[PDB]
């Protein structure tokens, strides 16, 4: 892929932001699960009907699939068959965390985890 | 080396370029939590009757 | 990381690959010439006659 | 997986079992790999040592060793074609033993034999051994590993 | 020799060389062949003796 750029141009390497996850001191809790979809960092994942890990996914479907109820936090990217690390317990910054579509509003991201041992907040 | 009638220009020959590997090292952290129930028991070389 | 992940590196690995001279040892004599051609003279001499 | 982007040339496969082979077409196949590694190495260094698989010695004893310390054979005396010490009698041990030095004339051609039978507790806890049985891995100081630990 | 045709010569005339009786067979002072039965497969010129 060797071929020199010549013309001169505004040459910057990007930017970086610290993604902070935690936003409170409850224990933090890890567990490790086979994968059933491909799963991204902090990712918010459930347990598929096989009992693998699946990124959450509200209003699946009759009764609501098991797909819909968050269980953890995926701690690192992996593809389906593959074993994940996740968390089970901690106080997590909402906006780090990976979310479904149309579950936006803080209100709705707690909504999701009041009955867990995670809990979901701002940062100040 | 090409074989060129010595009239003519010569030949041009190519070069050819590097490769690079990069490695990220795996990670290891084994724990064991030791209860009571583990520290209780006799240990092997404990006497009979009055460990 | 975060803008770019930082390296160490480690000494190039240069592989040459060359072709030694092995018939070039058969060939020691080397002239050089400006004229056309270069030229034999061959002779028998069958000295072994009674 | 950590590729380490070893040629996928010299992950060969023979079949030792098959009929008709001998003790010259297994050592061919060692030096088949052997001139792999020659050509494919940033320093073309020869590999020396070969560390035989349980299974693969038996193997190579159960085809060759007829023909190895047989007369005629490649561990004789008296026809001074080769310098061979491979052993008649071995050890058996859960680990790493040398079987000696398969050697040509002038201490050319050698390829020092060792056999792994070493096993460990696997991730299952499954007990397994380290070395692949089946298989012969030919390897060499130039591999030059590192050894490598990032920040805790 | 040609790999192909050193091949085929180890084939063919391997059993009488480095046999009994053979070229090589040191309890036979007719001879002091010294032929290599194990060489490295390095890609070059490989000296086998005389």
């Amino acid at each position: 892929t060797s071929l020199p750029n010549y013309l001169a141009g505004n040459g910057d390497l990007g930017s970086w932001e610290p993604t902070q996850i935690f936003a409170g001191e409850a224990d933090i809790v890890t567990e490790g699960g086979a994968a059933g979809a491909d799963i991204e960092i902090y990712q918010v994942i459930a347990k598929n009907a096989a009992g693998a890990m699946v990124p959450h996914d509200p209003t699946a479907t009759e009764v609501p699939a098991p797909q819909s109820v968050a269980i953890g936090i995926a701690a690192q990217p992996a593809k389906s068959g593959q074993n994940v690390p996740y968390y089970i317990g901690g106080v997590f910054n909402h906006a780090a965390l990976g979310w479904h579509a149309s579950l936006d509003t803080l209100a709705k991201r707690q909504a999701v985890f009041d009955r867990t041992n995670i809990h979901i907040g701002n940062l100040y | 080396a090409p074989f060129v009638a010595p009239n003519v220009q010569g030949r041009v020959i190519k070069e050819s370029g590097y490769n690079t590997k990069t490695f990220k090292p795996a990670y290891v952290k084994p724990k064991h939590v030791i209860d009571p129930n583990m520290i209780i028991p006799r240990q092997p070389g404990e006497a009979l009757g009055t460990g | 990381a975060g803008l770019y992940t930082t390296y160490q590196l480690l000494e190039v690995q240069r592989k040459l690959k060359t072709l030694p001279a092995f018939f070039l040892q058969w060939f020691p004599r080397q002239i050089n010439f400006q004229e056309d051609m270069i030229a034999f003279d061959k002779v028998i001499q069958d000295v072994t006659r009674v | 997986r950590v590729d380490f982007g070893r040629d996928a040339a010299l992950t060969m496969t023979t079949d030792w079992t098959a009929a008709g082979v001998t003790l010259m077409d297994m050592i061919a196949d060692l030096r088949d790999g052997q001139r792999l590694v020659s050509d494919k190495s940033m320093s073309g260094t020869v590999i020396r040592d070969y560390i035989f698989g349980g299974d693969a010695w038996d193997q190579f004893v159960k085809v060759g060793g007829k023909e190895l310390w047989g007369k005629d054979g490649l561990m004789d005396s008296t026809i001074r074609g080769s310098e061979t010490n491979v052993t008649r009698l071995w050890d058996d041990v859960e680990g790493v033993q040398y079987m000696g030095e398969l050697v040509g004339a002038n201490g050319a051609g050698r390829m020092r034999i060792w056999v792994n039978t070493q096993k460990y507790r696997d991730q299952n806890d499954q007990e397994q051994f380290l070395m692949k049985q089946k298989a012969v891995m030919g390897i060499s100081s130039a591999i030059e590993g590192v050894r490598c630990f990032g920040a805790i």
